[PDB]
């Protein structure tokens, strides 16, 4: 018998459609949403901290903002030795004043071992 | 220990299974109209190249 | 092949006014099979011995379709009774996993571990 | 469950039975009633004749067990579904049951989630008051 | 009453995606009341008028066809050969 179909109907469904998992993904792509987004920050931020605790005398000051950790050091050149990073693997966004601070950027990623970076970033602006 | 075992019990829950309440339930009820559904459109299983259509097309 | 040709029935217009109306619809047998499939044998005996005989092996063998299927539902109907009995298993399994931290929890609570 | 392999079987008997008649119509024993081999004709021993008559043969028998046997191994001897849907009915009312414990076993480690969180809030609340 | 058995039978020809490709070709899905046909068309997914349906895919292309982005991508025979031999190899 083909008795999945005759519950597919009651269910205004089908059966031999959801055992194919990459035809169902191809067409369709997923949407967002902002309150979700909030959600998914808090969750992961509580895993921020976790991860944190367990590791920088200057960074221990931090922001965790709207999507994103942020770290403040003093610096030169019309902005300061900023970092963000969420994700040990983070991700990081750095805010300052253009291509030599991208070359930065990429090094910090590549290096991307916390200390090493506060080291290193301290190094460049000394 | 005692954070390690809270996301543990919460996971070992099942969550929401309002869902499977309602969808599970409805297929059940009913169990004897469901077999009686499937008896009178058995076989159902073997393309449709526009032989069937035809004739309704006509 | 042309699609349809009622095209201002479902029209959007119609439907930002109101849907169309929608349309109206349109035991036994093992006693069976323990002697027909022997008297199936005979023909293939009856056969050689004597066209029509290649004709009535289906002409004796549809019997078996006519029976077969009658009771084929109630396999699928007793295979409904050890399905539906699982999702009380599904649901115990949850009750039995979490019973056994439940203790453990309580032992945990009494105890410094 | 076991009569899906009862057609299966049934099917590869009838496949078996044209097999049959394929095999002991241009072949056969070599009788010397009629000195045959002594011209046109062509040849073709005993040996596997018998053989392939004899193996087909056997797997009428072979079938014959599976067909008897499996026809016997079918559970719930009825023709009828209203004692099978009173019956379907009982455990799906025990799976309420099951459901309404669900309810409660989702609340009780819901319970234990906050019942074991509220010490860790409330020595937290000791770890901020020395520090403090 | 002659619509619906016609109804019916569209829907069985809905399972068949060479129909659809077909249809994409000549451009009938650029139409807003075919869009708003084919919602009416969600009525055969329930028990009673399934009843007459012997085949499961046209549920199924009914439901996938009603995100706008699979009728862009059923205008390409590509994508329509892709889903034809998925029916196929699935059976």
């Amino acid at each position: 018998f083909a008795i999945p179909y005759a519950i597919d109907v009651l269910t205004t469904g089908s059966y031999p459609r959801l055992p194919t998992c990459i035809r169902d993904k191809i067409i369709p792509p997923d949407p967002i949403t902002k309150i979700e987004k909030q959600a998914t920050l808090h969750q992961l931020n509580q895993i921020l901290r976790h991860r944190l605790v367990t590791t920088p005398p200057q960074l221990a000051n931090l922001t965790v903002a709207n999507g994103r950790v942020k770290f403040r050091v003093e610096g030169e050149f019309e902005a300061t030795l900023t970092v963000m990073g969420d994700d040990e693997i983070l991700v990081e966004d750095k805010e300052t004043g253009s291509m030599q601070i991208s070359f930065i950027h990429q090094l910090v990623q590549s290096r991307l071992p916390l200390q090493d970076m506060y080291n290193c970033l301290h190094s460049f602006c000394l | 220990q005692l954070q390690k075992q809270l996301k543990e019990a919460e996971q070992i829950l099942a969550t929401a299974v309002y869902q499977a309440k309602e969808k599970l339930k409805s297929i059940e009820k009913s169990s004897e109209e469901i077999i009686k559904y499937a008896h009178r459109i058995s076989a159902s299983n073997a393309p449709y190249p526009t032989d069937l259509e035809m004739r309704s097309g006509l | 092949p042309p699609p349809m040709q009622y095209i201002k029935e479902y029209t959007d217009e119609n439907i930002q006014e109101g849907l169309a109306p929608k349309p109206p619809p349109p035991f036994d047998h093992k006693k069976e099979l323990r002697k027909l499939n022997m008297s199936i044998l005979i023909n293939f005996l009856d056969l050689l011995d004597i066209e029509e005989k290649l004709e009535d092996l289906k002409l004796l063998f549809v019997h078996v379709h006519h029976l077969i299927n009658e009771y084929r539902p109630h396999q699928a109907r007793e295979t409904l009774r050890v399905m539906m009995e699982v999702q009380k298993r599904q649901r115990l399994e949850t009750a039995e996993r979490f019973q056994k931290h439940l203790e453990r929890v309580i032992e945990m609570i009494q105890n410094c571990l | 469950d076991r009569l899906t392999q009862l057609q299966d079987a049934v099917n590869s008997l009838a496949d078996q039975f044209c097999n049959a008649i394929g095999v002991l119509q241009q072949c056969g024993p070599p009788a010397s009633f009629n000195n045959i081999q002594t011209a046109i004709n062509k040849d073709q021993p005993a040996n596997p004749t018998e053989e392939y008559a004899q193996l087909f043969a056997a797997l009428i028998a072979r079938t014959a067990k599976d067909i008897d046997v499996l026809i016997d191994s079918l559970p719930s001897e009825e023709s009828t579904a209203a004692l099978q849907a009173a019956s379907l009915y009982k455990l799906e009312e025990e799976n309420h049951e099951a459901a309404t414990c669900l309810e409660d076993v989702v609340y009780r480690g819901d319970m234990l989630l906050e019942k074991i969180q509220s010490a860790l809030a409330d020595i937290a609340q000791s770890q901020l008051k020395t520090r403090s | 009453r002659l619509r619906f058995q016609l109804e019916l039978e569209f829907v069985q020809c809905l399972a068949n995606p060479n129909y659809l490709n077909f249809l994409a070709q000549r451009g009938y899905f650029k139409d807003k009341a075919f869009v708003n046909y084919l919602k009416y068309l969600l009525y055969w997914k329930d028990p009673e008028y399934a009843k007459y349906l012997k085949y499961p895919q046209c549920l199924h292309m009914l439901e996938l066809l009603q995100y706008e982005h699979f009728r862009k991508e059923l205008v390409n025979a590509q994508c329509a050969k892709f889903i034809d031999e998925q029916q196929i190899l699935h059976w």
